[PDB]
Parts: C-alpha cells; structure tokens; sequence
C-alpha cells in the first residue's frame, strides 16, 4: 500500500470534556454536516497526486455518526462513501464500507482486495461529525469530528499487526460502545450514547501498546493516533486525525517507508499497517 | 526463463443459513396500518410469507448466527483457533444482542458483530471485520476472504451475514411487505486442489440514485398518535420511477465483466444465483445474460427479501436441492442500494451444506 496524498479537514471548533479520558477535540457545530469536511479533504488528496475523480477505481469509507453526513442530516445509510461518489464523479469506482474498523486494519484489507483486482487509484476515507452521539460526561470521551483521505495505489505487501495493550497484562479493558437512544423524540435528538467507562491508565496503555507494536518493525519510522488527551500538550488531541500531519511531515523528510498505527476502542486493541510513501 | 507466481485457490468448503421460526403471510395483522395494498401488488414482487425475528423468544441478529456458525464448524469438524478470519455484514445499523461477551448491552449502533461473535465462538486467531455492501455484502465479504486466501494471508475465512431489517420497517407504508429477516455463514478455505477457485469477479458502483432507497430518521408514514421517530427504510417514489432502466442492466454489466475476466462466456455456465429482489428483476437480469429459467431459482416465495442472505440462501437451496452440483461453473450476481453491483464467477467443487 502506497500513500499518494493525505486531505485533511478539520473544524475550527474545539470542545474542551474533562475526565481521565476527556481532551480538547474538534467538535462539529450546529447543522453542519461531514460532506462540508469530506468533499475538500478528498479533492485536496486528488489535487496533490494529480489523480482526477474518474481515476479513483476504489473508494472505501469509515464514519461512525449515524446522522449529519450530507446535505439531507437525517439519513443515515446507505453511507457516506456512496453520495462521495456522486458529488465527486468517480464513476468507474467500486463502493463499501467497513464500519467500526480501524484505519490500519481498513488500509491492509482494502491493499489486499485492490492489488488482486488491479485496482492503481484507492481512497479510504475517514470522518466524524458526531452532533447525533452524546459524548461520555462521567470519563470525558468524546470522537475528534473533521475528515481525513488517504489517496493510496494498492500493491499488496503491506503488513499488518494486531496487537495488546500495555500496561498491566492482567486488567481486562472495558471497551467502547455506542447504545441506542431509548427515548427520541425529536428528529434532531442525539442517536446514541458514547459509553467509554473511565479507565485512567487507558491513554498510556494505548501508548505502550503502540511502542510493542513497533518493536516489530524495528527499521521503520512510525505515525499514530491520539484519542485521548491526557499528557498531550493543551490537552487537545484530534483522534485518528493526527495522521495528517505525521504523514506531511514524513513526506516532508523524504521517508520512503512507514508503519501507521490505530486505536480500536472497540475491541480495545492497537493495530498497525506497514506503508509506502511519495515525496512531497 | 523464470516462473510466473501462483494464487492459491479458494475453497467454498461449507455453507448454512438460519431463518425465523415464525412466517406472516400477506394477510397477517402486521400490514393492517399498510395503505395501497392491492392482490396484484402481492403477485407482482413474488412474497407470498417472510420471517421476523422474534426477540422475546430469543431470536435475533445475534443468537441465530451464533446457532448457524456453531452447527457449521461442528459439522466441518473447524476447530475455533483455526479460523484465520472473520468477515460480518449486517445492514441494519441497529444490533440488539452480544451474548455473553456484552451481556447488559441492548440496542446499540456500535460495536458492529465480527468482533463479538469471534469472542463467543472462541476464535482465538480470527481478524475480526465488518464490511456493508447491504444486498451485496455476502459477494463482497467471499471477494475480501478470496483476495484474503489467494495471498496467502488466510487459510480459512468465516463469513457472515445477519439481517435484522425488520426492526428498520415501518408497518405504516407499502415499504414494510417485501424485507425480511435471515442469517447465512459460510467457510471458505485454501483449496488443496483444481477442484474449487473464484475464477474472477466484478463489482461496480453508482452513486446516481443514492437518494431513492435509504435508511433515514423519520417519524412513520402514517402515525398514530405522539408516534416517536426511528431509523427507517425509506423509499423516494419520484426517484424510483427515474430509474427505470438502470438495475436490470447494471447487474448485467457485473456479470459480461467478470466472464471476460475469467475467459468463459454465458455458454460456460452451468447455473445462476441471483439476489432475490423481484421476479422482474431476476428474470430481466437472466435474459441480460443469456440464462434459460431452468437455470436459476426464484426463492422469495416463502423468505422474502432477506437483503444480503438472499443470494447465499438460494445458493444453498441450489446445492440442496441438486440443480447446482460439484464441478458445476455458476454465476452469482446482484444488485445492492447505494447503488452496487457484483458479480462473481465460481468453479465449485463439493460444498457441505448444513
């Protein structure tokens, strides 16, 4: 899997939660919609590999907001990848999603069924905009909102690794889960329920995690993500988003190779994916 | 000279399918609040009875899976700490049930199945992954678990689909007489001889008339009451009537592209699965293709449309009722919202239906 451009779109607004898994994280305002983040971050990927949207044989999405995806907010499926399609004119393009997956596990999936279908122009994406989840008061939790898009062309040797948390060995992790909301009255209620218990030894699990991953790749410069934001500086973090600018700052010196790692909050793993990389 | 590298071959090695216990006919209570109903209407799509899960006697998108998936590694004698990979679908976006490995949770969005499930089968070495294609996510998770299996990077792939679309039906409108609900799992594994492969495959999409079929939150058609809005399916009637042409021939296309890619013409074809959306439908798809009626099945009759468990329940019907046999070449193709489009061309070998 070779990276050809990353599009990035963030909302200027930051929301500060507290709580031993709280942060200062973007957060979508009012009846914005991801589309507004998604469709810009997209066409700057495109813009800097010189690929048209026509080119693109593979479009693969990931965004867990169960409303406020495109211009009507209240439709939920079929998901974002398809209206992506339409307004973006990828008309030779295949479309699916892989829901609750991690960006690595997503990215070695997708570089598995491309090259074997010789596919040459793939885009994974990867947004929020959460205004229908209610973030977890009691532990601060809460989803970074924006857009990310990985313009990338398949070749099938990337690796990939599912690995533990660090930390103590022997403390079960309580996972993240999204519940329904019970009681909707109105369209414009929130859909579900961010439920992450607070853990206060979680974000340096995930860190350590992240390291033992590593150890596997030992010549191989790594990018990950920052959920949380305890120990960060201002305590903000951006979640999966802060790939961006570890990969324009990879590109930036030149890195030929690279390991990225995830955070699945799901099944309380790390995960990560061996890349390629352009200049830039 | 050198030597050109090799795929493994895939294996379609088992497949099961769990459907309700209980059936509604079109006269059932449920549809009293359904407006237009008309005895052409019912004729015209082919559903005489469908099944609901039926949450208070235990059934749902979880609990039958769980039964189908365990009778199939019993009866292929897998062990559990052998499955390499696990690939679910599900295109309700609304679960309701995690067995013992999420006891208190009840309906919820997230997480989606794979993971959960390779906890309660005891998949100990499964990559768990949840795909959405809806009528087409059992094409697309046997093209993600051969892709899989030709490089190498799995030996056996469990692949699920569960549909639980009934709890996205609004019993107020027409939208509501065709879906139903239904599991199917299947193992596909390395083949160990010519005897089974996926010789190729096809999939397209169209994002066109992504508006006219979606799941969006809305009060019912026709309430009652201080009706509370739900997740529902939903149907733009000026859409659909634009697209007239469209589905009949983009299956089609599916198909011509994954017969060129594996060299073979319709000639070479043995038998066809379709989805399963209208008899119309399949017909029009059939003789876009050149296939003869005695060379598909209609399954709709006593099912409904189960979204993505109607292609793999009508490939078992074919092989359990003989029409499909070892050695056959089939055709296995449909069409999904969004829109998509698969096709996917098979040699089989023996497949354990149980």
């Amino acid at each position: 899997m070779l990276i050809q451009a990353v599009g990035v779109n963030l909302p200027p607004s930051y929301v500060c939660l507290e709580g031993p898994l709280g942060g200062e994280r973007p957060r979508a305002q009012g009846d914005e919609m991801l589309m507004q983040r998604l469709l810009p971050a997209v066409r700057e990927a495109l813009d800097e590999a010189a690929v048209k949207p026509e080119e693109i044989d593979l479009i693969v999405g990931l965004a867990l907001s169960p409303d406020h995806l495109i211009e009507n907010r209240d439709i939920m499926a079929p998901k974002i990848g398809h209206p992506l399609q339409k307004v973006l004119g990828a008309n030779r393009a295949h479309v699916f999603d892989l829901t609750d997956s991690s960006l690595a596990r997503a990215l070695y999936v997708v570089d598995t069924l491309a090259s074997d279908q010789g596919y040459r122009n793939v885009l994974v994406v990867r947004g929020e905009s959460s205004q229908g989840l209610e973030v977890d008061s009691e532990s601060g939790f809460a989803l970074a909102d924006g857009a990310l898009a990985l313009l990338c062309r398949p070749t099938g040797k990337a690796a990939f690794r599912r690995g533990a948390l660090g930390g103590d060995p022997a403390q079960e992790w309580l996972p993240l889960s999204i519940p329904l909301n019970t009681d909707i009255r109105q369209v414009g209620d929130v859909k579900g329920h961010l439920n992450l218990p607070a853990q206060p030894g979680l974000p340096e699990a995930v860190r350590a995690g992240f390291t033992r991953l590593a150890g596997d790749f030992p010549q191989l410069n790594w990018v990950r993500e920052e959920w949380f934001g305890q120990g960060r500086p201002d305590g903000r973090c951006l979640g999966p988003f802060e790939l961006a600018s570890q990969l324009r700052a990879a590109q930036r010196d030149r890195l030929d190779e690279l390991l990225l790692i995830s955070f699945d909050p799901f099944g309380m793993v790390v995960e990560g994916v061996t890349l390629e990389l352009a200049g830039e | 000279l050198y030597f050109q590298g090799h795929m493994h071959k895939v294996k379609l090695a088992a497949i099961t399918c769990e459907l309700p216990a209980r059936s509604y006919e079109n006269d059932d209570p449920v549809f009293a609040a359904v407006p237009d109903l008309s005895e052409s209407w019912w004729q015209f799509w082919g559903v005489n009875r469908r099944g609901y899960f039926d949450p208070r006697n235990g059934e749902n998108e979880f609990s039958l899976v769980v039964r189908a998936a365990e009778r199939l590694l019993r009866s292929s004698d897998t062990a559990p700490d052998s499955v390499d990979m696990l690939i679910c679908s599900a295109s309700s976006p609304i679960m309701t049930d995690a067995g013992d490995v999420l006891p208190d949770l009840r309906g919820r969005l997230y997480p989606r199945m794979a993971n959960v499930l390779s906890k309660q089968l005891g998949l100990s070495r499964a990559l768990p992954l949840d795909s959405q294609m809806e009528a087409a996510s059992f094409l697309l998770n046997l093209r993600l678990a051969a892709s899989m299996i030709r490089q190498g990077k799995a030996e056996k792939v469990l692949v699920v689909c569960s549909e639980y679309i009934s709890n996205l039906l609004d019993f107020t409108s027409r939208t509501s007489t065709l879906f139903a609900d239904g599991c199917a799992v299947a193992l596909l594994t390395r083949g160990d001889d010519d005897s089974c492969d996926l010789l190729a495959s096809a999939e397209h999409s169209d994002a066109t008339f992504y508006e006219v079929a979606t799941g969006r939150w809305r009060l019912p058609e026709n309430p009652t009451g201080e009706a509370k809005p739900r997740l529902y399916f939903s149907l733009f009637s000026d859409g659909q009537n634009k697209m007239a042409s469209f589905v009949p021939t983009n299956v089609p296309i599916a198909m011509r592209r994954a017969l060129e890619k594996a060299g073979l013409g319709s000639d070479d074809i043995d038998y066809f699965v379709f989805h399963q959306p209208a008899p119309f439908l399949v017909k029009a798809w059939a003789e876009g293709i050149g296939a003869r009626p005695e060379q598909y099945q209609l399954t709709m009759g006593d099912t409904g449309v189960m979204i993505s468990v109607s292609i793999p329940y009508t490939l078992m019907t074919g092989l359990r009722e003989g029409k499909i046999r070892p050695g056959d070449r089939i055709v296995m193709a449909g069409a999904a919202t969004g829109w998509g489009f698969a096709a996917q061309v098979w040699q089989l070998g023996e497949v354990l239906v149980c």
